[PDB]
This record gives C-alpha cells, sequence and structure tokens, in this order.
C-alpha cells in the first residue's frame, strides 16, 4: 500500500511542523507580554514610592 | 523484511484501534523494539537490514508517543510504562543512531524523527501561566512533590552527555548541512533538545564547535533564493519548511539571555540588516504579499530578542536594532501607514524595539553630527507616526474596525479582538513609557521656560505635531478604561460559570449519548473551555495592564495641568482599586523563604526572586 | 559594524576633510594639501603620484580604498579596467 505509505510519513512530519510553530511562536509573544508586565509594574511602583 | 515490515505497521497503525489492553499494545511495541534493535546491534549485521528497520523503529516511535500521550488505585495508567524502559530503548536508539555511518543518511532522519517524539513525550502540555498560577508562593514550588518529567529531562541530558560531544557533533553537523528532510528534521531535533537542555551543554558545543555560526551565516544564502518564490508559481516549499525550522531553532535559543548574548557577538543583526528580500514589499502556494509577511515575522521576531532576559547589559542590542529599522526605513513606513492581527502586533514589536533603543543617549556616542542627524530624523519619524495612532484607535474610527470583523466573529474572531486591543495597549504603553522615559532624562526640559504655549498624508521633510492630542487621548483612554474595565467583569463571570462546571458536567454531558466518545467529547471540551480559560486571563491581565497604565498617565497628566491654568467615577474606581487588589491579594506573600533569609547583590536576586513569583 | 555604519561613518570623515580643504586650511604647504585630496580621492592627485604607486594594480587598490571603501566582488572588473 504506497498510497497508505506515503499518507503516513505526510502526516508525521505535519506532526513535528505544528510543534516547532506552537512551541516558538507561543513563547516568544507570551514572553514578551509577561517581560512587559512584570518591568512596568516593579518600576511605578518603585518611582510612586520615591517620588512621594 | 520489507514484506514483514510493511504488513505488520500497515496493519498495526490503519486498523480501527478496537485494541482493548493499550498496555498490552505498548508491551507487544516495546518487545518487537528491543527485538529489532538487539538484532540489528550486530556487527556481522547486514546492512540492507538497517533501513528496513530503522523505518519499522521510527514508525513504533511515533505509535508510541501517539499511545503514550493518550494514555497520559491511581498506579494502573503508567505501571506498564516503564521510565527505565523508556530510558533503556533511548539507549539503544542512540547507539543505532551511532553506528549509522554517513551513507546512510536516510536511516538518521527517520530516527532523529523519532527521537523528536520521544522527546515530546515528556514534554509537559504548556500550562497557561494563568493570574492564579502566581498564588502558589516559592515555598509551594519548592516542598511540593518532585515532577517526573523534569528528572527525565534530567536522566536525558546525562545519557546525552554519556556519548560526549561525538553524537552531538555529528548530528550537529548533518542539522547544518545535509539534505531537504533531513536538515529540517535535524534542526527540529536541535530545537528541542536546545529546548529542554537546562545546563545548556548543547549550546556550548554549537558555539565553540562554530556551527552556531554557520546556521546563522546560511540565512545569507537565501537571498536569490526567496527572490523566486515571490514569483506566483513557486518551484518548491521545502526550502520554505526548512527556513521555518532554522527560525525556530534560532527563537529557541534566543530565549536564554546566554543564548541572546552569544547571538548577538555572533551579529545576527548584522547579517540581517544587509538582507534585502526585506525591502521587496509586494505591490498591493500562499500569496507573494502573504509570502513577504512570512519572511518579515522571523526576521523581527527573532530581532525582538533583545526583549527577553537580554537585560539592560543587551543596551547595544537596541542600537543594533535601530539599525535594522533605519537600512529598511522604506517598509517599516510603508507597514506604518497601510487592519490585520499580523499587522497589529508587527507594530507592538516595532513599537516596543523603538521605544527600547530610540533614547537619544545612544546619539551622542555614537559620535565617534551624520548619525545625530539620522537619528534624529528617524525618532522624529516614531513620533508623528505613534502620534498617527491615536486618530486610527482614539476616533470614531474604533467602531469601524471593531465591526469589519463583525461579519464573521468566531472564537477565533473574539480572540483577535482581543490582540487588537492588546496591540492598541502594547504599543501606546511602550511609546507612553518613552514619552516618559525621555521626560525623567532631559527633566523635562527644565529650560522649557520658553513660551511651551502660543499665548492664544506622506512623511514629508518636516511636520509639526499638536499637544490638544493629548487632551483627546486622556478622554479617549478615560473612555476606553470604562468599557474596557466592563468588558473584564463580564469576563470573569463568564470564567466563573466554567469554573463552576464539575465532574457531575461531565455526567451530565455524557449522559445524553450514552446508551466522538462522550470521555473524548469532555475531553475536547476540556481542551475549548482551557482555550477560553486562558483567553479570559489574558484579558484579565490585559484589563489589569490597561487600568494601571491609564491611571498613571492620567494622573501624572492632571498633576502637571494642576498648576497651568486649565482655563461613574465612584463606580470604576469601586470595581478596580479595591476589588482587584483584594481580589488579587496575595499582597505582602511569601514569607518563609525570607524568613530563612553579599548583601547587594544577593538583595538585588531576592528581589529578582520576587519578580518572578509576581509572573 | 555593519557596512551601513561604517560607510556613513567613513562619509562623515570624508566630509570633515572636504570642508577643511575648502577652508584652506593647508594652502601654506603644497604637499598636505596633496595628502588631503588623495584622502578625498581625488583620482588627479593619485595618478600625478604614480611612481609611488607603481603599478596599475596599486593604482585600484588606492582608489577603491579612498572612493569605495564596500566594494563588491562583481564590481571589481569595472574599477580594475
Amino acid at each position: 500500500f504506497l498510497k497508505n505509505e506515503k499518507d503516513n510519513a505526510l502526516l508525521s512530519a505535519i506532526e513535528e511542523s505544528r510543534k516547532r510553530t506552537f512551541v516558538m511562536a507561543e513563547e516568544y509573544h507570551r514572553e514578551s507580554m509577561l517581560v512587559e508586565w512584570e518591568q512596568v509594574k516593579q518600576r511605578v511602583l518603585h518611582t510612586l514610592l520615591a517620588s512621594g | 523484511l520489507e514484506s514483514w515490515r510493511q504488513l505488520v505497521e500497515i496493519i498495526l497503525t490503519a486498523c480501527p484501534q478496537d485494541l482493548i489492553p493499550t498496555e498490552h499494545r505498548q508491551l507487544i511495541i516495546r518487545d518487537l523494539l528491543q527485538d529489532l534493535h538487539v538484532k540489528i546491534l550486530d556487527d556481522d549485521a547486514a546492512q540492507e537490514l538497517m533501513p528496513i528497520v530503522a523505518g519499522a523503529v521510527f514508525t513504533l516511535t511515533a505509535h508510541l508517543s501517539q499511545s503514550v500521550r493518550t494514555e497520559l488505585n491511581i498506579s494502573a495508567g503508567f505501571a506498564s510504562i516503564g521510565d527505565s524502559s523508556l530510558h533503556m530503548i533511548l539507549r539503544n536508539l542512540l547507539e543505532f543512531i551511532l553506528k549509522t555511518g554517513g551513507g546512510f543518511q536516510r536511516v538518521r532522519a527517520h530516527l532523529y524523527g523519532s527521537l523528536l517524539y520521544y522527546l515530546q513525550i515528556a514534554q509537559r502540555p504548556d500550562e497557561p501561566d494563568t493570574l492564579e498560577s502566581a498564588h502558589k508562593s516559592m515555598w509551594e514550588r519548592l516542598t511540593a512533590p518532585e515532577d517526573v518529567f523534569s528528572k527525565l529531562q534530567r536522566d536525558n541530558l546525562s545519557i546525552f552527555e554519556s556519548y560526549g560531544t561525538a553524537l552531538m557533533e555529528v548530528v550537529c553537523r548533518d542539522a547544518c548541512d545535509g539534505h531537504d528532510i533531513g536538515r529540517m528534521l535535524a534542526l527540529a531535533l536541535l530545537d528541542r533538545i536546545v529546548s529542554v537542555d537546562r545546563q545548556q551543554q548543547w549550546l556550548l558545543y554549537l558555539s565553540n564547535s562554530g556551527y552556531l555560526k554557520v546556521l546563522v551565516d546560511s540565512l545569507a544564502e537565501d537571498d536569490v533564493v526567496l527572490r523566486n518564490l515571490l514569483t506566483p508559481q513557486p518551484p518548491l516549499l521545502k526550502a520554505l519548511y526548512i527556513y521555518e525550522s532554522k527560525m525556530a531553532f534560532l527563537t529557541r535559543v534566543a530565549k536564554s539571555s546566554q543564548g541572546a548574548i552569544e547571538l548577538l557577538r555572533s551579529g545576527v543583526i548584522v547579517r540581517l540588516a544587509q538582507c534585502q528580500v526585506y525591502d521587496m514589499r509586494p505591490e498591493t502556494i500562499p500569496a507573494p504579499v502573504e509570502r513577504y509577511r512570512q519572511i518579515l515575522l522571523p526576521a523581527l521576531q527573532i530581532c525582538q530578542l533583545i526583549l527577553t532576559s537580554s537585560t539592560a547589559q543587551h543596551l547595544q542590542a537596541a542600537g543594533q536594532v535601530l539599525q535594522f529599522l533605519v537600512a529598511h526605513s522604506d517598509t517599516i513606513q510603508a507597514i506604518l501607514r497601510s487592519g490585520s492581527l499580523g499587522s497589529l502586533q508587527e507594530l507592538a514589536l516595532l513599537t516596543g524595539i523603538i521605544s527600547k533603543a530610540a533614547l537619544p543617549g545612544v546619539l551622542n556616542e555614537l559620535d565617534i553630527d551624520g548619525s545625530m542627524m539620522e537619528l534624529q530624523g528617524h525618532i522624529g519619524r516614531f513620533q508623528r507616526q505613534c502620534l498617527a495612532l491615536l486618530n486610527r484607535f482614539g476616533g470614531s474610527d474604533r467602531l469601524r474596525q471593531l465591526s469589519l470583523q463583525d461579519d464573521s466573529s468566531r472564537l477565533d474572531g473574539v480572540s483577535k479582538k482581543d490582540d487588537m486591543e492588546l496591540a492598541m495597549q502594547q504599543i501606546c504603553s511602550n511609546v507612553m513609557e518613552y514619552c516618559q522615559a525621555l521626560m525623567i532624562q532631559n527633566s523635562p526640559s527644565f529650560q522649557q521656560t520658553v513660551c511651551l504655549f502660543t499665548p492664544s498624508s506622506i512623511l514629508p521633510s518636516w511636520r509639526l505635531p499638536s499637544l490638544g492630542v493629548v487632551i483627546h487621548l486622556l478622554k479617549q483612554s478615560a473612555n476606553n478604561f470604562f468599557t474596557y474595565y466592563d468588558i473584564h467583569r463580564q469576563s470573569v463571570g463568564k470564567l466563573q460559570n466554567v469554573e463552576q462546571l464539575p465532574p457531575d458536567e461531565i455526567k451530565e454531558l455524557c449522559q445524553s449519548e450514552m446508551p466522538i466518545s462522550t470521555t473524548q467529547k469532555y475531553g475536547l471540551a476540556r481542551r475549548r473551555l482551557v482555550k477560553l480559560i486562558n483567553s479570559r486571563a489574558k484579558l484579565l491581565s490585559l484589563c489589569s495592564y490597561i487600568i494601571e497604565t491609564c491611571l498613571y498617565i492620567l494622573w501624572r497628566h492632571l498633576e502637571y495641568y494642576l498648576l497651568h491654568c486649565t482655563t461613574q467615577q465612584d463606580v470604576d474606581t469601586l470595581l478596580r482599586e479595591g476589588a482587584n487588589s483584594f481580589g488579587e491579594s496575595l499582597q505582602k506573600r511569601l514569607l518563609d523563604i525570607e524568613s530563612l533569609y553579599f548583601i547587594q547583590a544577593l538583595v538585588r536576586r531576592i528581589r529578582g526572586l520576587l519578580r518572578v513569583s509576581r509572573v | 559594524q555593519t557596512l551601513t555604519e561604517f560607510e556613513l561613518k567613513w562619509q562623515h570623515w570624508r566630509e570633515e576633510c572636504e570642508r577643511h580643504l575648502q577652508n584652506g586650511t593647508f594652502s601654506s604647504n603644497v604637499h598636505m594639501e596633496a595628502v588631503c585630496r588623495v584622502l578625498l580621492g581625488d583620482e588627479e592627485v593619485l595618478l600625478e603620484k604614480r611612481d609611488l604607486m607603481t603599478t596599475w594594480y596599486h593604482f585600484l587598490v588606492s582608489r577603491l580604498l579612498f572612493k569605495h571603501p564596500t566594494v563588491k566582488p562583481t564590481e571589481l572588473h569595472f574599477y580594475a579596467q
């Protein structure tokens, strides 16, 4: 069943592609968001306390 | 052997899964794998056996990855699985990878696929770092029973080191300069391995052996190929997938601070700037404009590594990414002057870069007047474009950008509108931090005792801004504060309703179809409701940051406006300051590690631990 | 240092030299004026002192240094001719 064999091979490649896409995109944007919030938070907090 | 392999594999994989004892299925697979490996590892073994066996093993490992994940008085699930069995299968797999000379590239490709799957077996399902996960004080993260996945990752790294630098060097060279399929699979394998590698041995070997410098230099051999893909009919899509795997690998090493440093020392921004493919924006198989958008996505995506744990030490990175934006000022302006989610994320990352990078403090030190005037013209273009974003996102054009996507508003559309809002926020908050820094570092031109106020389109050579824009922004942000806060409360209510669904609701959703399986129906429904939790907690963090930013900005604005003679609040304040604080009040959190606790360097460290507890 | 950065820095220094020359800074001594003209890349003074650059290739390389430091491999033939 050459058809079956090729189909299964194609399916397995697609799987790993989904993996790389999921790891990277997710990591990057989420990372940026978290970094931003954490940095802003402590910066406005220490500034407000010191500027009083 | 061909026939046998084909028969068995095809049958097992295609046959309708009526395998009642999946445990026995796994045992059979394990036995088969072991037998095959023992037979092929013989010194006198025939080379014909190798290829067939390799493919069979790859197929079996894929099956195990699908089966183990499906499997994942409470000791009956992993009992017959075997972690030491995973390790023995892994050791045989690695040995069989080593025994493969360079001639059998396809065998090593299939084995790298198998290894990718055996690694994703142990990958913890990515759990969204919801606002509620910051309630597990560091003490409950240190005194909880170990995560077996991490111990398995540790053992896997120790095994990877057992074969030493030989196995890593071979797989790395084959990932660098193999063939179409093998390069993609091996690059993705490098991605996964450096993702799990905590001691960073694999990355240090990549840097010291000069394989990283090869991967980065290979990006230059793309200007000729990618210009051919912008012809409506490209010959082959394999180069695109290899480029995607390469950019994925590069993005994974960029998440680690040391990796970003080693990427800057390699001059990745330098090579990215010299690329002319970013300037070939098509005039408005994927579409050619979509192809250029894609080519843009890796480039700027990696370039925003600097935003990671690349701290102020990575401040020169700001100058490098500034140069990368400047060398393509035409495309940058054409983008900032063009209503899509992709465009909005591009604008967000771009304004983040501009804010963190375009400090005038970079200017006077680059004088070691040409560059000063260049970067001043650039800052001016940025100040004029980020001011033109208030009439698109702060006026009556808001309802037209929110209703034109109401023609089709699925969950995709709802998350897309959430992302439009986060783009509005990100870009404005970043430029607002940039204006606050330009006001603090300059002490906002105390010499502006020179009357600041008078006593009463394509980017041109010169254009002057306005300051009533500040008041319009004030009113628009005061209204969007209300709207975003009300939308936040509704989302929180929706999340509370989703929580109120117990396993009793699993029985109530399976009671209608019990005489997709109802159990797997609730599996998929848990997938959908957890995606809902993700979207709703992202919206919570967004709206909290929205309120904080609007609040501080307008507070300082009115503090300044007081002196200059200028000539529903109680409910919104009630929902923000009291409600969200006391509700989200682990405020004044863990005091157990801190109770157990050289001063200046460590106090800045526990403050870095205090930030992680927040995140 | 990227190619673009290098080129722009070089151009500014070239402008500085040109400004100096237009101010008659080295009017008193012809030799320094000639050296500054060489720095600018004026091929006239380069050819006047071809005794120093005995060969054609030396001349070519000097021109590249003072006119197009960032020279692509493909353009080499034209400049050479």
